[PDB]
């Protein structure tokens, strides 16, 4: 289990649990292809850069640790 | 109530994902295999007539998420590797003879869905076929070799871990190397420094970097060989031809760069991305290309790359020695938005765009030789180049595959004339949004249309000889006379054709071999080939009421139902009978058959009279003018035709009914259908060089027999008055239908009935539109971030002028009047759009039945509106009122609102204009609007309002603030309230009278990101899913609906099914007169869809079982489990998947009958009862 990116234990902060989900909703988005249309609908941006601003709030969501 | 439902698709899913081109069939041909969400489709362009017929489709029940093709050396047909939302990759091959998908390989790696380190998402292959690689977004990459065995069969080995701890992939590239080890580039990102710096200076200052993984064949492992940080941040690579073809290496596409970097001693070039000249967007905003395609030649290679603004580039790659010189960049063309490109042999560019319609085009030019401006890597500046848009000057667009996605609302209703409900969708991108409306039937191609003065009620096309392969005249008979029109390539109207209508026509035959005969109610009238006429006066102060023409034949009845008898003697000339037959009552249609080739005359007469009977009369002279068999019918005849497939003759009654009915010496066995709403008229036609019937009432119909087997498909257009078959150079079999006040040349092409559309052009993207009751015309709703409003475009491309003037260069160079006069086609060169808070809404007034806009409304320019609603209100009399909510300064991420109003307009003029009322502010973005009890309940953030009607503003009545997040939408039955929560699922909530107290009375178990929803009755709603699922949740029958971990009573979720395409507009509604209500849904996809209720416990078993043995028998193409997939989010509850079940007519005849056997049936028996389905509920146009 330890090895498996996204598992948590007792010593787990907020800030570890939220930027794993958030990390795994960005790469849901990249998959699931309705739900990347849904995104680039709504703000009107293209498939392309609407993936390249996923990418990018890879190491940035919920920004800097404690 | 046990509620079990089976879904169907009607139409499958129009958007691209991807899209691959090469010799998938084996054969000199190219072919185009492209996935659409959910659906493996395989296309194949025709060099000749330069159109894209779908040659195959297969739903493989999961998410496509890379597609690869591939071929080993010395090969001669690719491959098709697919990464899915499976653990599992998979190696297709196509075979022409059986018109399938092979799956060739099936290696199973990791977990099944879009998961962050799960291989599957990115797939790169070496361009020798020597191996594949799929990677994941993060941390695990694996690698295949790929080998053939003896037999020539391809064979994949074990994977090779090529992963990487902490590591973020933007995208992978196989390299070209020469038979060297195989090498695959990439963009990585190391995040480890950046989540372990609480100051996030790790976090900045952290870019990604290059890297080359090699597979060492001979010691059969991979390693990171190469890497090098980049510059900035690349979105994708393309794969520069290397060995024998070109110079190895990568090309990086960048934020507003493009960067070749072979590795090496290969130094890096750069070369800035070309921007329009005089940018109406944003200056603060980048450029990127979002697709490559490459064509690689013997004697040279180039690439096509397209921008954000559609504009595509060809970029070519001079070189000396095994090094490149510089990248040099030229201006192709613009195209809309592609999601993918394929460039082919045969000169011919595949463009599959991100939304909306597909496009090929014809390569004319290379786009060289033209004067325009060639940039290099190697000119200096600093400053970037700049180029001006054209039209398509070397492309032409050669066919256009009218695709759905992205469908953002639909009402199914019958808004035209016809009985069928029609389709409206509110549909599109941004400028190239749409109205479509389809209507389901057989496709109408319009050869040629113009309108006619007064009210035409006829019309015929005569030949002028019978040798001729052409017809000669188009007859219109108006009420007072008719005109004659001579189709000379240019149909211009002819007055010596003899005809001379001064009078109408009741009829117009070619007789002889060369003679033309008409019919009108002052009697007869002969033209000879030569210019000779021979009139034939009705007899006293009579008229003809009726007529019926043949090759060697004219019958005519004239009023009091007196027949009179013309035979065509064989030297030319017409002799009256010497007989004239009455009737016992006045005839009101007569038909008759055609002369056989051999024979010399017809034998059978139908004769229908106001006696509400039809009778057949001989006309052999043995017993001329006697009756022969006579038939009662359950109304009155409106027109009668006998046809040969072996006679039938065909009754269409004067209420929309058609009968069909067996002929020879008597006439016994019948059919009938209700086709009513209208009279149905009955017309020959030649489809297919057979004849075909034409019916008429409230659609047009085509009944053709097929193999001993009928068929009565309708046609997916208008109503129309009258048609006659026709046959010019120009259409060689075509029909000429007159319709109110217009005459139409059409043409049947295409034989398949499928959802056809005709597209009414917006201006932005819409959201929501409503029916106006009265008017029956629609009030749409288009909003678009980071637009710009009509008068901001107008304003901000003037302050541009001015800027231009002030440069201060000899002033003397006016090109604001270049810039100021062409307004670019906003269609084609993409939107000039752009910022974060900017906004474009527009209110508009539509009418349904053309493609006139009836009313526009433009608003301000940070205003967007996400809801609309058309109601009257209590207080007020039968004025109907257009309530629509805006929201003021809208930053999408993270959000952040100024405030939100409510414009309220007049619609007066019956629904054709809007009039400004009053705008009503309020704090936060109103959007949901619900007419309720001669109020309008308002969803303004969290917060449900009653709202009534006040002549300053709209007064708030009352007030709910306990619902969860956000109020996406809102539907109420008369007494009740169905909240729909982003996130939260449906609240339901009870309206007190007496005090104006909104009470939360029950609400979900499980959070929801709803879409849309339906009620399907007092207790259930129907709900759609942001992540593509579908609920349908009944309320228990103890609940109160009187009270004051949410709320004490909870709903039950009786309904679970994962469709796998993002729902969007739900909708209860019948599809064909007479069959029985389907749950029609349709999609972000471009798709339609249908669930569907069982009648009987034993249907529901039987096809239950049937999905069980096809989930084993006939498993998804892709690796994925069905029964997982169905169950993606929650478990399936209560559904079939019947595009599985349909899969059991695409299975090997052994699987069938085993299958079939198991259930006690043969696999017709199964095919049948699985098409009753689209029987009851769907179209079936087998007619017997
Ligand atoms: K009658």
């Amino acid at each position: 289990q330890s090895k498996y990116i996204g598992t948590g234990h007792a010593d787990t902060t907020k800030w570890e649990w939220l930027v794993n989900q958030h990390r795994d909703s960005y790469c849901s988005y990249m998959g699931h292809f309705d739900l990347l249309n849904y995104f680039a609908i709504a703000e009107n941006e293209s498939k392309a850069r609407v993936r390249f601003n996923l990418m990018e709030k890879m190491l940035q969501p919920c920004g800097p640790p404690a | 109530v046990d509620m079990f439902l089976y879904n169907l698709t009607l139409q499958r899913a129009t958007g691209i994902s991807f899209a691959i081109h090469g010799n998938f069939s084996g054969t000199k041909q190219q072919e185009i295999v492209v996935s659409r969400g959910k659906i493996l489709e395989l296309l194949r362009p025709d060099p000749n007539t330069g159109k894209v017929h779908t040659l195959l489709t297969v739903e493989v029940f999961g998410v496509i998420r890379s597609l690869m093709a591939f071929r080993l050396t010395g090969g001669t047909k690719d491959y098709i590797v697919v990464g899915s939302d499976s653990g599992r990759i998979v190696i297709l091959e196509y075979q022409p003879s059986k018109n399938m998908f092979e799956k060739i390989h099936q290696e199973t790696f990791g977990k099944s869905g879009c998961r962050r380190i799960v291989p599957g998402q990115f797939l790169a292959v070496d361009p020798k076929g020597r191996a594949v690689m799929i990677s994941a977004i993060e941390k695990q990459k694996l690698v295949y070799i790929l080998n053939r065995d003896a037999a020539a069969r391809l064979t994949i080995s074990s994977p090779l871990e090529a992963h990487k701890a902490n590591t973020l992939v933007y995208h992978v590239v196989g390299v070209d190397v020469g038979f060297e080890n195989p090498m695959f580039a990439c963009l990585e990102m190391d995040y480890e420094e950046a989540d372990n710096d609480p100051t996030g200076e790790a976090a900045a200052n952290t870019q990604q970097t290059l890297t080359f993984y090699e597979l060492d064949l001979g010691l059969n492992h991979v390693v990171r060989k190469y890497s090098e940080p980049l510059e900035e941040h690349g979105n994708f690579l393309i794969t520069v031809p290397g060995g024998s073809d070109g110079p190895s290496g990568v090309l990086i596409c960048s934020e507003n760069y493009i960067t070749y970097k072979n590795f090496g001693d290969q130094p890096d070039i750069r070369c800035p991305i070309p921007r329009r000249r005089n940018d109406l967007d944003d200056p603060e905003r980048g450029m990127i290309f979002v697709c490559s395609a490459t064509h690689k030649t013997k004697s040279m290679f180039f690439f096509l790359a397209q921008t954000e603004q559609g504009d595509i580039f060809k970029i070519t790659l001079e070189t000396d020695e095994d090094m490149v010189t510089e990248i040099r960049l030229k201006y192709f063309d613009t195209v809309p938005v592609a999601a993918a490109m394929c460039v082919l042999k045969t000169g011919f560019l595949f463009v599959a765009s991100e939304f909306g319609n597909h496009y090929l085009y014809q390569i004319a030019h290379l786009g060289d030789d033209d004067e325009e401006p060639e940039f290099s890597s190697a000119m200096p500046l600093e400053d970037t180049f700049f180029f001006q848009p054209r039209p398509l000057k070397n492309l032409v667009l050669v066919d256009e595959l009218d695709s759905l996605s992205p469908i953002l609302f639909c009402q199914i209703a019958d808004l035209a004339n016809e009985d069928t409900p029609q389709l409206y969708v509110a549909c599109g991108r941004g400028p190239r949004s749409s109205l479509r409306v389809l209507r389901h039937g057989l496709e109408v191609s319009e050869m040629a249309v113009s309108e006619l003065p007064g009210n035409p009620n006829a019309v015929w096309t005569v030949r002028r000889h019978i040798e001729d392969e052409f017809d000669a005249y188009i007859i219109v008979s108006f009420v007072n006379a008719t005109l004659v029109l001579s189709i000379g390539e240019t149909v211009e109207e002819v007055t010596d054709s003899g005809f001379l209508g001064t009078t109408p026509t009741l009829s117009c035959s070619l007789l002889g071999d060369d003679a033309l005969v008409q019919v009108y109610p002052d009697g007869i009238r002969h033209i000879r080939a030569d210019k000779r006429v021979n009139e034939w006066k009705t007899p006293g102060k009579k008229t003809i009421v009726k007529c019926a023409v043949n090759q060697r034949q004219v019958v005519i009845a004239l009023t009091g139902g007196e027949l009179v008898y013309f035979e065509m003697d064989p030297s030319g000339q017409l002799n009256e009978y010497t007989e004239r037959k009455e009737m016992s009552a006045d005839v009101v249609c007569m038909s008759l058959a055609n002369v056989p080739p051999g024979e010399q005359r017809s034998r059978f007469l139908a004769v229908g009279l106001v006696d509400n009977t039809v009778r057949i009369i001989s006309l052999d002279p043995s017993d001329c003018l006697q009756p022969l068999s006579m038939q009662a019918l359950p109304a009155q005849p409106e027109s009668l035709c006998i046809v040969e497939m072996f006679l039938y003759l065909n009754i269409g009654l004067q209420n929309g009914v058609l009968l069909r009915t067996v002929l020879d010496p008597v006439t016994g066995d019948l059919s009938d259908t209700r086709t009513g709403s209208r009279p149905v008229k009955l017309f020959r036609v030649r489809m297919q060089g057979q004849e075909a019937v034409l019916a008429m009432s409230s659609r047009s119909w085509l009944s053709y027999s097929y193999q001993s087997r009928f068929h009565l498909t309708p046609l997916s257009y208008e109503t129309l008055e009258f048609a006659s078959g026709f046959a010019s150079e120009q259409c060689p079999e075509g029909i000429v239908a007159i319709s109110t006040n217009t005459l139409r040349i059409l043409a049947l092409e295409k034989l398949g009935a499928v959802f056809n559309q005709v597209a009414f052009p917006l201006q932005y993207t819409p959201r929501k539109f409503v029916i106006h009751p009265e008017s029956n015309n629609l009030i749409i709703i288009e909003t678009d971030h980071n637009a710009y409003t009509e008068a901001t475009k107008a304003q901000r491309k003037q302050q541009m002028a001015e800027e231009m003037v002030e440069a201060a260069g000899e002033l003397a160079a006016e090109m604001a009047a270049a810039f100021l006069n062409e307004n670019l086609p906003e269609s084609i060169f993409g939107a000039p759009k752009a910022g974060n808070g900017q906004w474009a809404s527009v209110i508009r007034v539509m009418n349904p039945i053309q493609g006139n806009t009836l009313d526009l409304v433009q608003l301000e320019q940070n205003e967007a509106a996400f809801s609309v609603a058309v109601c009257r209100f209590s207080n007020t009399g039968e004025d109907w009122y257009v309530l629509v909510g805006v929201a003021k300064d809208l930053i999408l991420n993270p959000r952040s609102v100024a405030g939100g109003f409510v414009y309220t307009y007049k619609l007066v003029n019956n629904g054709e204009k809007l009039e400004f009322l009053h705008k009503t502010p309020v704090e936060e973005v109103p959007a949901a609007i619900a007419p309720f009890q001669g109020r309008v309940l308002i969803g303004v953030g969290k917060l449900l309002r009653v709202y009534d009607l006040g002549k300053k503003k709209l007064l708030r009545k009352c007030e709910n603030k306990h619902i969860a997040n956000y109020i996406s939408g809102i539907q109420t039955i008369g007494h009740r309230v169905i909240v729909s929560d982003v996130q939260e699922s449906f609240i339901w909530v009870r309206y007190k009278r007496n005090e104006n107290q909104l009470i939360i009375f029950a609400d979900d178990t499980y959070p929801r990101w709803v879409t849309t929803a339906s009620l399907l009755d007092y207790d259930t709603v129907a709900g759609a899913d942001k992540f593509g699922n579908i609920c349908v949740v009944r309320l228990p029958p103890n609940t109160n609906d009187e009270v004051d971990n949410g709320a004490s009573q909870k709903a039950e979720v009786i309904m679970n099914y994962h469709v796998g395409e993002t729902v969007l507009s739900l909708q209860k509604t019948t599809l064909i007169p007479g069959g029985s209500e389907s749950l029609v849904y349709t999609t972000l996809s471009g798709g339609i869809g249908i669930l569907v209720p069982f009648t009987s416990h034993e249907d529901h078993d039987f096809f239950q079982h049937v999905e069980m043995h096809l989930r084993s028998e006939h498993p998804p193409l892709c690796g994925r489990d069905h029964l997982s997939f169905r169950s993606y989010y929650f478990p399936v509850k209560n559904v079939i998947d019947g595009d599985l079940c349909e899969q059991f007519n695409s299975m090997e005849p052994n699987k069938q009958k085993n299958v079939s056997e198991e259930l006690d049936r043969t696999p017709p028996e199964v095919s049948k009862k699985l098409e009753d389905i689209r029987t009851r509920y769907a179209f079936d146009y087998k007619d017997d």
